[PDB]
């Protein structure tokens, strides 16, 4: 599925989109609740184009 | 043929499986393993030697 | 003194723990990971040959050059059931061979 | 043994056992580490647990 | 570091190792059981460090590890919240993505003691980021894909 | 030829997934300077035959675009992935433990026994927006098919078909330099 | 709508009466050429004597 | 009508540019003396 | 949320 | 053969890097070998001044030698995709053919030689990969086959 | 919060995994750990320290 | 011009320092 279904970029969250917007808005919810004291946010990248 | 023959869906052809409890006396080297044949895939034991 | 010899003035730098960066870059900026070049279409549609030659001070004992090349090395992990990991890999410019 | 060839992170999971670590000889974690602390935390504290 | 341990020839230490790979320092696993295998240095100039360049082997030093075991700390969380971010993370929307800081090829090309050198073959170019050159003694940089480094 | 010419065989940009620009199909061709003009009829019909199956092809599998080759493409358009429900079977109500508890019980293990309520959840994991961006290599090869170009390079320089060279941006007409 | 098939051309110059030839060319002129899609469905535009 | 064909690619002579003949490209030497 | 932190 | 012969040169050490973009149609596989240059006259000539060998010549009398030097192929298509692509070999990313040390198993026979090259080499040749490694008839176990030569 | 923060149903904080198998060459250490991951709880791999 | 150059993917103006 990594270069088939999807880029490579985008797959690799390389240039794609935002955590924020390629989570799940369930897991997004979840993590700004539970930033406070156990910080998902870490473990998921952000392409940062230019 | 072209299509229904392999499966294109990221599948590994060799599988190398860790026993699961090893253990040895002055007689005998027992091991046991779990080897799981997965969900879509057919394995036949001829394919299958130890190490 | 009020009687001197002469001054030949002479002068150096002494840089110990940084690394020179040359940035694939246009204006050599940093605006963003993913550079200004790279997406650049010559450098993604085609492939290009690179020479590189250092003039360098010299010094008698046998040393080595180091280049980093600055990469996308990015890791997917992706757990879909109970106790099985599938990992995929990625560096774009230098991947594997 | 990070990068070398004759040792790897066979990390993985029990049953299908691929392994999820792998290292390529031209990767550099050891200094990857050293920078990310250096440029994440100010580095002039010493601290016990890791050097 | 010298200090932590001790002075003395001989002493005995218990350190903690942590984990420096980018794909698993921040991986947050999901319920299952896995294998963790991993296999540890006992090359004594690898692993200690001189204010001296001394031959650590010649001078004889030797490391003798009896146990070595990990520790993991898990956060105690209602098992009802536990289910339902492993049910989220399960998905194939919600892979845990990681980057290597330094990410880079790193590639030493040798030096003969005075002048120039040279470059590289064809490739893509493609996501490139730029260049970091220093340089190194060849007598400070061991060798990588060899277990063990006799030079 | 400028009726019977050989198709332009799209490359593939798997980093970005985008048309990395088209060339002659050079690789797959047939050496006629050993055959008379009876093979050669034969070679040509059959050359106008591949012509006519790509360009049948391409207008049935082609999505209609006013771009040859669009770097971003709507969200819509690109063929998302399906995934199915995800079942999650909450094993215990914690109000009822967290009473047990206080009322001088220790639990261990694990359904349970004394909750007699039982809830579950079901839900759809869905991205929140649906991946807007390049093309797959399976949702690549159905719309970028080998495109034959009849009269090749006749016409005004605007109608020239751009986007064959590889190093040509497509917004702000513009060949990339170094 | 696929494109209709151009007619291939055979001249006849000296004895040679056979020899094949390609479409001559001509410089685009609007009154005479007019540019039109080999495939309505992406756009390859080249020109035609209406 | 510089828009239908390359002319100003090509030096001008005023208002005029100087394009050459149509039958002007292609060129044939060949002889064994 | 996310992090995009790397050398360079 | 139905083969397009190509002879890239190596330096005395190290690796190498061929091959730009084309169609790839009708495609059958490949064929690595080593030969050394003092052994191979030139691809095409009517005469070659530099050889100055009259050995067997391995390139053109199919007569090798050098194959068990090769340690490693890396197949990739458009310089990112690796040809096996999913996660189908042992190794992940690469065709290793000889490992010197191997601390993890991976050795096949009682020689260098990986598992996963050898369930390749084997299918390639008898197709004798996925139920279990038998020997092969003898009328498929040729001059030019893998265990008519495989001296461990 | 005061609920579904806490599972406060007897779990441990810090586990300790004994190796399950280990081999001493004379010129590397390797140790093999089986981990499992509860059947709820759940882990950053941070934590996990060799001592 | 397209809405000026474009920012990195992923008081504004003015200064008022003084005093002395």
């Amino acid at each position: 599925a990594t270069p088939s279904m999807l880029p490579q970029w985008s797959y690799m969250h390389i240039a794609g989109q935002d955590a924020s917007e390629y989570l799940s808005p369930g897991l997004v919810q979840f993590a700004q609740a539970t930033e406070s004291y156990f910080n998902i946010g870490n473990k998921f990248r952000n392409p940062t184009v230019a | 043929p072209t299509h229904d023959v392999t499966t294109e869906r990221s599948q590994r052809l060799q599988l190398r499986f860790v026993p699961v409890d090893r253990e040895d006396t002055q007689y005998s080297y027992k091991t046991r393993f779990q080897l799981a044949v997965g969900d879509n895939r057919v394995l036949d034991m001829a394919s299958t030697y130890f190490d | 003194d009020p009687r001197h010899a002469l001054r030949d003035p002479e002068r150096k730098f002494l840089c110990d723990r940084t690394l020179w960066r040359i940035p694939f870059s246009s204006n050599f900026m940093s605006m963003g990971s993913l550079t200004d070049l790279g997406q650049n279409l010559l450098y993604a549609n085609a492939a290009h040959a690179l020479d590189m030659t250092f003039e360098m001070d010299p010094i008698n004992e046998p040393t080595l050059l180091y280049v980093l090349f600055e990469v996308f090395d990015v890791a997917r992990v992706h757990q879909p059931h109970r106790g099985v990991i599938e990992v995929v890999y990625l560096r774009t410019p230098f991947s594997a061979g | 043994y990070y990068n070398s060839g004759g040792n790897l992170g066979v990390l993985a999971g029990q049953s299908s056992q691929l392994n999820a670590v792998v290292d390529l000889q031209d990767r550099n974690t050891e200094l990857s580490y050293q920078m990310l602390l250096a440029n994440t935390t100010d580095r002039s504290r010493y601290f016990s647990m890791w050097n | 570091r010298s200090q932590l341990l001790g002075n003395g020839r001989f002493c005995d230490f218990h350190i903690q190792v942590p984990q420096k790979f980018f794909a698993i320092r921040n991986l947050l696993l999901l319920p299952g059981t896995y294998t963790y295998e991993w296999s540890f240095r006992k090359d004594v100039n690898m692993i200690l460090q001189s204010t001296l360049g001394n031959d650590l082997r010649v001078d004889g030093a030797t490391v003798n590890i009896t146990s070595v075991n990990l520790y993991a700390s898990f956060f105690p969380m209602s098992h009802n919240t536990a289910s339902t971010l492993e049910a989220m993370l399960r998905n194939d929307t919600n892979d845990q993505s990681f980057n290597d800081y330094l990410s880079a090829a790193n590639m030493l090309y040798p030096i003969p003691p005075n002048a120039t050198q040279l470059p590289i073959p064809s490739r893509n170019w493609a996501a490139f980021r730029g260049w970091s050159l220093t340089r190194l003694k060849q007598r400070e940089t061991p060798a990588l894909g060899s277990p063990f480094d006799p030079y | 030829s400028k009726e019977i010419p050989t198709p332009y065989v799209w490359t593939f940009q798997p980093q970005m997934g985008a048309a990395a620009g088209a060339s002659q199909d050079y690789s797959t061709r047939m050496n006629w300077f050993s055959a008379g003009p009876d093979m050669i009829h034969d070679v040509n019909n059959i050359r106008d035959a591949q012509n006519r199956i790509l360009m049948t092809q391409s207008a049935i599998t082609a999505t209609p675009r006013n771009l040859i080759d669009p770097r971003q493409w709507a969200a819509h358009l690109i063929k998302q992935p399906v995934v199915g429900t995800t079942h999650v079977e909450m094993p215990r109500n914690e109000v009822l433990e967290q009473h047990l508890t206080s009322h001088g019980a220790q639990i261990a293990g694990g359904r349970s026994s004394f909750n007699p309520l039982q809830t579950d959840f079901a839900f759809h994991a869905l991205p929140s927006r649906p991946r807007h961006g390049g093309i797959g290599s399976r949702q690549f090869v159905e719309e970028f098919v080998p495109a034959v170009y009849l009269n090749p390079y006749s016409g005004p320089p605007d109608s020239y078909p751009d986007q064959f060279i590889r190093h040509y941006n497509v917004y702000s007409n513009s060949v990339s330099g170094y | 709508e696929v494109m209709a098939p151009q007619p291939t051309l055979v001249a006849e110059q000296g004895a040679m009466k056979a020899v094949p030839v390609i479409k001559p060319a001509q410089p685009f002129t609007p009154a005479v050429h007019e540019t039109q899609r080999i495939v309505t469905n992406l756009p390859i535009t080249t020109a035609v004597t209406r | 009508m510089d828009e239908y064909n390359y002319a100003a690619l090509a030096p001008r002579q005023g208002s005029r540019p100087m394009l050459s003949q149509w039958s002007g490209i292609g060129t044939h030497e060949m002889h064994g003396g | 949320l996310g992090c995009n932190k790397m050398y360079g | 053969l139905s083969a397009a012969n190509m002879l890239y040169p190596i330096p005395p050490n190290a690796t190498q890097l061929p091959i730009p973009s084309r169609n790839w149609a009708a495609f059958r596989g490949w064929s690595l070998t080593r030969l050394k240059q003092r052994e191979t006259p030139a691809l095409g000539s009517p005469f070659d001044p530099y050889f100055t060998y009259s050995g067997t010549i391995p390139y053109l009398d199919g007569t090798f030698y050098l194959s068990h030097t090769f340690r490693k192929v890396a197949i990739q298509f458009d310089s990112s995709v690796t040809w096996p692509g999913n996660d189908r070999l042992l190794t992940p990313n690469e065709f290793e053919i000889k490992i010197s040390v191997d601390g993890e198993g991976y050795n096949v026979a009682q020689s260098n030689m990986t598992k996963d090259w050898f369930l390749v080499q084997m299918l390639a040749n008898y197709n004798i990969g996925y139920q279990g490694y038998h020997l092969p008839p003898d009328y498929k176990d040729r001059t030019f086959s893998f265990l008519h030569n495989f001296i461990p």
